[PDB]
DNA sequence: CCGTGTGTGTAAAGAGTGAGGCGTATGAGGCTGTGTCGGGGCAGAGGTACTTACCTGGCAGGG
DNA sequence: CCTGCCAGGTAAGTATCTCTGCCCCGACACAGCCTCATACGCCTCACTCTTTACACACACGG
């Protein structure tokens, strides 16, 4: 639950985790995470706004240590 | 004559010995020679009221050590050995005492920086990283730990529901070998699941209440 | 002056690892259900300086 | 054969946790569809040092 929560934080402050990073730092596994996710939301009625490209776009080209105009261009063309 | 007596005919023939600190080159020198057969030669000069001692090395070695000689007054040193066959025999009594001193002055600082370097090259400090390292808790679906977890659960399967009189068989034959056992340690013996261990047992089996640690299974039927 | 005894090129085996793509297998997901069993909380026994006060040892008499 | 007050020493007191059963559960099989994601596995390819073969050459020596 407390994995699940931590990723629907990310989301809801739109700064989106993947399940398998929020997984790497819990010893919860994926398939426990995304379970409990879905029925966080329905418990809550909640929801969270769907993942683009582009949430992921600084943080997976900061961690390869990308340039920003090489950051800029993986931006749009995923976009 | 036993193995714990110690040999004193080396005492009694009043041998002599000369005991003497040397430096770490020369026993190196030696060490590295692997015992040859020879590592150099000791000469003493006595004159009219005063004794020389000093110490050449080998020519080939090395590709003088003047010694120093101390009071022994001080203290009664004698050498014993003990040999690979279990007998210890005392060598003899040391006669004299003496140290080795080298004859470089300062050039021999610059072979003992060299040598403090070398005793500091294993001495680890920490290091600078030109970026943070991104190579930590990397993505995964699932932790390697979990899966082999999640397999060997699997593989074994949950356990059984035997029929009763196989288990009860089973049963009282743990209940030879001691005479009290725990309900989680008797699990294992049966591999029957809790409830059902505890139904069988509960019928013939009690519980004793223990004060010193916990109450447990009695496999005594009466 | 013609024997023979040693060298040399260069791709051809001989292993010796190593790599890469592809194709098949797997999974995950609700769904719905049914026997079961480990499981996992669940609370539970059960084991710094000065001054004043109080206690103890001693020597003293008393009976 | 008992019984006790005072000095000295000591001492306070204030000021500046480890199991343990136990009910109320998740996750196993397994059904078709289905799309994309993840893992495995296997043979074909590469290559690289190190020999391996084989026609030819060339002193060599007396």
């Amino acid at each position: 639950i407390a994995s699940a929560c931590l990723y629907i934080a990310c989301r809801q402050e739109g700064v989106p985790r993947t399940f398998k990073e929020i997984c790497a730092v819990s010893r919860i596994s994926k398939k426990e995470i995304g379970r409990c996710f879905k029925l966080i939301l329905k418990a809550l009625e909640t929801s969270v706004d769907l993942i683009t490209t582009g949430d992921f776009m600084s943080r997976f080209c900061s961690n390869l240590c990308l340039p920003k105009q090489v950051q800029m261009a993986a931006t749009h063309i995923a976009r | 004559a036993e193995r714990g007596e110690l040999d004193l005919t080396g005492a009694k023939q009043n041998t002599g010995v000369w005991l003497v600190k040397v430096p770490k080159y020369l026993s190196q020198q030696w060490a590295k020679a692997s015992g040859r057969g020879e590592v150099g030669k000791l000469r003493i000069a006595k004159t009219q009221g005063r004794t020389e001692v000093s110490f050449t090395l080998n020519e080939d070695l090395a590709n003088e050590h003047p010694f120093v000689l101390q009071s022994v007054g001080g203290q009664t040193l004698t050498v014993f050995t003990e040999s690979s066959s279990d007998k210890l025999s005392l060598e003899g009594i040391v006669v004299q005492r003496a140290e080795c001193r080298p004859a470089a002055s300062e050039n021999y600082m610059r072979l003992k920086r060299l040598q403090i370097e070398e005793s500091s090259k294993p001495v680890r400090l920490s290091q600078q990283l030109d970026k943070v390292v991104t190579t930590n808790y990397k993505p995964v679906a699932n932790h390697q730990y979990n899966i082999e977890y999640e397999r060997k659960k699997k593989e074994d399967g949950k356990r059984a529901r035997a029929d009763k009189q196989h288990v009860l068989d089973m049963l009282f034959s743990a209940f030879e070998k001691h005479q009290y056992y725990n309900l989680k340690d008797l699990v294992d013996i049966t591999k029957q699941p809790v409830v059902y261990l505890k139904e069988i047992l509960k019928e013939i089996g009690v519980q004793n209440v223990k004060g010193i640690h916990k109450n447990t299974w009695e496999l005594k039927p009466e």
